[PDB]
C-alpha cells in the first residue's frame, strides 16, 4: 500500500537543483 | 516551553497565509510541519480564508499551461501548497469536507498538462500525491469521489508517457480504484474503459520489457491480477495478455522481489483456469 518513495520529498530534491540552474547573474 | 512556541509559531504562521506579502514564506515553514503536526489540517481547515488562500496559489499557475512557461521556482512554491493540501486532504477530521467542496478538481488543471518539462512532471508527480493520499485511505467515500471525475483517463495518459515516478503513483492510483468492488465494476462497466485500460497497461509492459523498473511492474501487475477477478475481463485477458508476462522477461528485475512474482504467478494461474 506503499510507492517504495514520497512524491513530494522528491519533488523538492528534483526541483532544488533546477532552481539555482535556471536562474539569471 | 519549546512545544508551546512551536505551536504559537504555526498559528501564525497560517495567519500569514492571508497576505500575499508573507504567504511565500509561511507556506514554506508550513509545509515542514506537514509529517510532524497531526492537528496541521484543522488548523488549516478552521478558517475557510486559510484554504482559499491555499488555493489561490494554486490558481495563479493556471496562466503557466499554456504554452508550458512554468519555471522551477514557480513550481516548487505551488507544490508546498499542494502539500498542504495533502495534509488536509487525509486527516480524517477534514477528509469529507475536502471531497465536499471538490478540491482535488482545482488539481485537474495539472494533471491534464503533457509538457515533459521538470517544472510540470514535478507539478504532476505532487499532483498524483494529493490523490494517492487520498486513496491510500481505504474510505469508499474517496472512490466514489474520483469515479465522477475524469481522473481514470488522467492517470492512463500519465502512465504511458509521464516519467517513472509518476508513471508509478498513477499506476498506484488506478490500482486502489481496481481493488475496489465499484472501482473494478465500473472499469468493466463498458468495453471502451476496460479496453482502454488494458492498452495501456499493456503498452507499459512493452516500455517495462525494454527499461525495467521493479517498483512500476509491481503496481502494473497488481492491477492485471485485480482485473482478473472479473470474468468478462478475465476471458479477455486470455488472449491479450503480454507475453512479456508470461515469458522470464522479468526475473532478472524481479531477482528480488518475491511480492510481484507471487502475483505474477497468481495472475497465469487465474487465466489457465
Amino acid at each position: 500500500d506503499d510507492l517504495g518513495f514520497d512524491p513530494f520529498v522528491e519533488t523538492q530534491k528534483g526541483l532544488a537543483e533546477l532552481m539555482e540552474n535556471e536562474v539569471v547573474q | 516551553g519549546p512545544h508551546m512556541l512551536e505551536r504559537e509559531k504555526i498559528y501564525q504562521w497560517i495567519n500569514e497565509l492571508s497576505s500575499p506579502e508573507t504567504r511565500e514564506n509561511a507556506l514554506l515553514e508550513l509545509s515542514k510541519k506537514r509529517e510532524s503536526v497531526p492537528d496541521l489540517a484543522p488548523m488549516l481547515w478552521h478558517s475557510f480564508g486559510t484554504i482559499a488562500a491555499l488555493l489561490q496559489e494554486i490558481v495563479n499557475i493556471y496562466p503557466s499551461i499554456n504554452p508550458p512557461t512554468l519555471t522551477a521556482h514557480q513550481s516548487n512554491r505551488v507544490c508546498n501548497a499542494l502539500a498542504l493540501l495533502q495534509c488536509v486532504a487525509s486527516h480524517p477530521e477534514t477528509r469529507s469536507a475536502f471531497l465536499a467542496a471538490h478540491i482535488p478538481l482545482f488539481l485537474y488543471p495539472f494533471l491534464h498538462t503533457v509538457s515533459k518539462t521538470r517544472p510540470f512532471e514535478y507539478l504532476r508527480l505532487t499532483s498524483l500525491g494529493v490523490i494517492g493520499a487520498l486513496v491510500k485511505t481505504d474510505e469508499q467515500e474517496v472512490i466514489n469521489f474520483l469515479l465522477t471525475t475524469e481522473i481514470i483517463p488522467l492517470c492512463l495518459r500519465i502512465m504511458e508517457s509521464g516519467s517513472e515516478l509518476s508513471k508509478t503513483v498513477a499506476t498506484f492510483i488506478l490500482q486502489k480504484i481496481l481493488l475496489d468492488d465499484t472501482g473494478l465494476a465500473y472499469i468493466c462497466q463498458t468495453y471502451e474503459r476496460f479496453s482502454h485500460v488494458a492498452m495501456i497497461l499493456g503498452k507499459m509492459v512493452l516500455q517495462l520489457s525494454k527499461e525495467p523498473s521493479a517498483r512500476l511492474l509491481k503496481h502494473v501487475v497488481r492491477c492485471y491480477l485485480r482485473l482478473s477477478d472479473n470474468p468478462r475481463a478475465r476471458e479477455a485477458l486470455r488472449q491479450c495478455l503480454p507475453d512479456q508476462l508470461k515469458d522470464t522477461t522479468f526475473a532478472q528485475v524481479l531477482k528480488d522481489d518475491t511480492t510481484t512474482k507471487r502475483w505474477l504467478a497468481q495472475l497465469v494461474k487465474n487465466l489457465q483456469e
